[PDB]
RNA sequence: UUUACUUAUUCAAUGAAGCGGAGCUGGAAUUCCACGUUCUAGCAUUCAAGGUCCCAUUCGGGGCUGAUCCGGGUU
RNA sequence: GAUGGGGAAGCUCCGUUUCAAAGGCCUGAUUUUAUGCAGGCCACCAUCGAAAGGGAAUCCGGUUAAGAUUCCGGAACCUGG
């Protein structure tokens, strides 16, 4: 206590050379860091046509945990099923004279995109799932108005990678259900409510809509300013 | 499949949403090199339409040329 | 430099080597009264508050 | 991403390095020693200055591999000759050869050294 | 036929200017946080001479506010200033000779020196030995500074610019004749190969557009258009008059 | 034609360090102002001492504050 | 004069720290191995460019047909360890 003394340090200008702050803010980031943040920004920045930011509008959490979990026990064969199949399938048709049908009917959810737009097109599909981040957005684009059209109810999610998660690959891009088990036909049924709640009932009031034409934090703030005092007077 | 209304609308070059892309992802090329590697088409049909396949050995470029 | 001892390189003071006598004795002398005059001058701020 | 990281510099991160495990080797057969004793002691020079060299001085004079160096040399002549080594000084000679005047130690006597070798 | 001199000169191979003896670009101090909010002082260590320059240059230290360490400044040294002496630096800075300050921190007929043209610059206008800026006005909405550069040209800068109080020492430099062609030739070889010249009259006509001729004569008028080409751009460019000056300067 | 907007484009600087918006404190009327350095050619760096909380012990170690918060738009 | 970049149909040109994720050296700890995970210190940059510029340290005597501040004798000095 006596021996110990209280030295503040003062960091204001022209004292006592600056301590070490938190400089986060004003790191030079690597190119492609810099890259992917401004062109965020500027999708943003510019007026988004309504096609585009349709996408925007996601499943909430709720919703889209529970559409997950049930899209989760219609999940494809993984390699050692078919392996365990094919093995059962072929010793039972080999003695057992079976025409091939040793087993059972899959009930599993469809992916891929060509295989789903099909679907789609051939109202196979009963819930298709459009992953919000297809990088070429062009391959997802069409499909909110595609399914509108031929009456399929589809969700706009968050994930092409929970997508993959839910069909055994990195990612997906779209996951479908065409059939479902009947102990599940209901909670489809609900699930499907929900989501055309969300997404096929406001499509018509969504494709009229132009998104983006958000200032940055400065601008905004400038812009808040000026109208606080022309428009407020 | 997605390829026959992938190659209707990139003919729709004029239209708003291809506009939007085009500004966007214009910007994002004049931001990258002049000649970089590209993770995967930007165009899928066209590329599978001049004959590229998506297997290992397959490699796509951008690249930037003065006009 | 780097082949003789300390003692040719340096003079037993402050600032040895580096600083003549008189230089040194300046810097004393200024760092000890303009430390007495930050003394003074924050009292005199704190008493004309 | 929330991380402080005080400085506004950011540098290339530190990644591992691996080292080479190659699936096979790069030349199969390493090669046996390129300068050896007996191609770093080419032959002795039995010139007049350099016998009286040997006579006088103590030194013997070899012709010497051009990629001979002085510690190649003074070891390639203990090894080859079982005489300890004074110093070796080295020219290249007119003709594009290497001379080395090589001292051996007031222990050995360079013209026996010489008569046991075969130049007297 | 021939590339005339003024056009050699571009490819700048004999006509880059002798620098091994300067002693570094004159600048302000960055423009940092302490000089946009407070200010700095610094230490003039030394008034030195730089060749190829009337000015004199002084180095001035301050503290690094980052790092424990000092940077050294070379300042072109307004007239006054003297080794020892502590100069401040930002917003904040008394209204002394060799202080740097913002233009809109400073009154109106004020005398500065290495004005920046933008903030930031560190130092543009103004330079040269007894040259000065003088600050004519402010326009605080629209944060502007107008001010009168040695040419008598009005320029609306930023008040963010900065300059340094004072006059830039040295001045009365070209009173004195050189009086002598070793003179010259002793400035110019710390400066450029620009000296010394041959008049394009006395070349001949592959030479100069001047040159050639049974007498030595232009031939016609020297006043060149603007818009001439490289190799025709010798005599008085886009001159908008010519004679012996008679009458008045600072045209309304 | 004059003018605004900013993200394209353009210019410039920096080791992209303190930008923008709020807030605490004091003064004065929801608003305003202030909010660490100016006799002197010294010195200013060791996650800053101090304060506080935790652990773990004889070495000490860690967090918070000191040094307001928010937006990650380097300016 | 490479690199990063940009230009050029191209041979190549520009530019030399630039619009680049451009780093080895200290060591807490580790010693499943003084290293990877992991405490913490420093960078606005290849390289070439001088036998008259800068620069660690050697002198004397003697010796050959022809070498000598290099050999021999003696006497020193510097650098790295
Ligand atoms: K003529
Ligand atoms: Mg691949
Ligand atoms: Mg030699
Ligand atoms: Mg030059
Ligand atoms: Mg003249
Ligand atoms: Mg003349
Ligand atoms: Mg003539
Ligand atoms: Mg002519
Ligand atoms: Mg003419
Ligand atoms: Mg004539
Ligand atoms: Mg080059
Ligand atoms: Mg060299
Ligand atoms: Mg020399
Ligand atoms: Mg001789
Ligand atoms: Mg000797």
């Amino acid at each position: 206590n006596p021996l110990t003394h209280s030295t503040p340090k003062n960091f204001g200008i022209g004292q006592a050379v600056q301590p070490k702050r938190n400089l986060s803010r004003y790191v030079k980031w690597p190119e492609y860091v810099r890259v992917q943040r401004q062109k965020k920004i500027l999708s943003i920045r510019l007026k988004v046509p309504p096609t585009i930011a349709q996408f925007q509008y996601t499943l909430d959490r709720n919703t889209a945990a529970e559409t997950f979990k049930l899209f989760n026990k219609y999940r494809p064969e993984t390699a050692a099923e078919k392996k365990e199949r094919l093995t059962k399938e072929a010793a039972a048709v080999a003695e057992g004279k079976s025409k091939q049908d040793a087993s059972p009917k899959p009930y599993a959810v469809k992916y891929g995109l060509n295989h789903v737009v099909a679907l789609i097109e051939n109202k196979k599909a009963k819930l298709v799932l459009i992953a919000n981040d297809v990088d070429p957005i062009e391959l997802v684009v069409f499909l909110p108005a595609l399914c509108k059209k031929m009456g399929v109810p589809y969700a706009i999610v968050k994930g092409k990678a929970r997508l993959g998660t839910l069909v055994n690959q990195k990612t997906s891009a779209v996951a479908a259900l065409t059939e479902v088990r009947a102990e599940d036909e209901a909670a489809l049924a609900k699930l499907v409510s929900t989501i055309d709640a969300n997404f096929a009932d406001k499509y018509d009031e969504v494709k009229k809509h132009w998104g983006g034409g958000i200032l940055g934090n400065k601008a905004q703030a400038k812009m808040d300013k000026r109208a606080k005092n022309s428009d407020s007077a | 499949g997605a390829y026959k209304y992938l190659e209707e609308l990139q003919r729709k070059k004029q239209s708003d949403v291809l506009r939007f892309l085009q500004r966007v992802r214009v910007w994002e090329y004049r931001q990258k090199n002049v000649i970089h590697r590209a993770a995967r088409p930007t165009r899928p049909d066209k590329a599978r339409r001049l004959g590229y396949k998506a297997k290992q050995g397959f490699v796509i470029y951008r690249v930037r040329v003065r006009r | 430099y780097a082949t003789v001892s300390k003692t040719h390189k340096t003079v037993s003071r402050a600032y040895g080597g580096s600083r003549c006598a008189n230089c040194v004795k300046e810097r004393i002398i200024r760092a000890f009264l303009i430390e007495e005059q930050k003394i003074v001058k924050k009292v005199v701020k704190e008493q004309t508050e | 991403a929330l991380k402080v990281r005080t400085s506004a510099t950011f540098r290339l991160p530190k990644t591992l390095k691996l080292a080479r495990a190659p699936k096979y080797a790069s030349k199969a057969v390493p090669h046996y020693n390129r300068l050896d004793s007996y191609k770093v002691i080419e032959q002795p020079i039995t010139s007049e200055t350099a016998m009286k060299k040997v006579e006088d001085g103590n030194i013997l004079v070899f012709q010497v591999s051009m990629k001979a160096n002085k510690y190649q040399i003074k070891k390639a002549v203990k090894e080859l000759y079982e005489v300890d080594v004074l110093k070796v000084n080295t020219l290249v000679r007119p003709n594009g050869t290497k001379k080395a005047y090589v001292r051996l130690t007031a222990d050995y006597d360079a013209l026996d050294i010489a008569n046991r070798i075969g130049y007297i | 036929g021939r590339v005339i001199r003024n056009q050699r000169k571009g490819a700048g191979s004999i006509f880059t200017s002798h620098t091994r003896l300067r002693q570094g670009a004159a600048k302000l101090r960055t423009l940092d946080y302490a000089e946009r909010h407070g200010y700095i002082r610094g230490i003039v260590k030394q008034i030195v001479h730089d060749s190829g320059r009337g000015a004199p240059l002084a180095k001035v230290v301050f503290r690094d506010p980052y790092k424990y360490r000092l940077r050294e400044e070379i300042f072109i040294a307004n007239e006054g200033v003297h080794t020892g002496q502590f100069i401040y630096a930002g917003k904040k800075a008394s209204l002394n000779v060799g202080n740097v300050l913002p233009l809109g921190s400073v009154p109106e007929g004020t005398i500065v020196s290495n004005v920046e043209e933008k903030p930031g610059d560190r130092g543009a206008l103004a330079r040269a030995s007894g040259n000065y800026v003088i600050i004519i006005g402010h326009n605080p909405d629209e944060n502007k500074t107008r001010v009168r550069l040695p040419s008598g040209a009005k320029k609306v800068i930023s008040s963010d610019a900065r300059g340094v109080i004072g006059v830039i020492a040295g001045g009365g430099r070209v009173d004195k004749p050189l009086l002598k062609a070793g003179r010259a030739f002793h400035k110019y070889r710390l400066k450029r190969n620009s000296w010394p010249k041959t008049r394009g009259v006395a070349m001949n006509p592959v030479d100069h557009p001047h040159g050639g001729g049974n007498h030595q004569h232009i031939g016609k008028a020297s006043t060149i258009s603007r818009g001439a080409v490289s190799g025709q751009k010798a005599g008085l460019i886009a001159a908008r008059r010519t004679g012996l000056l008679r009458g008045s300067q600072k045209t309304q």
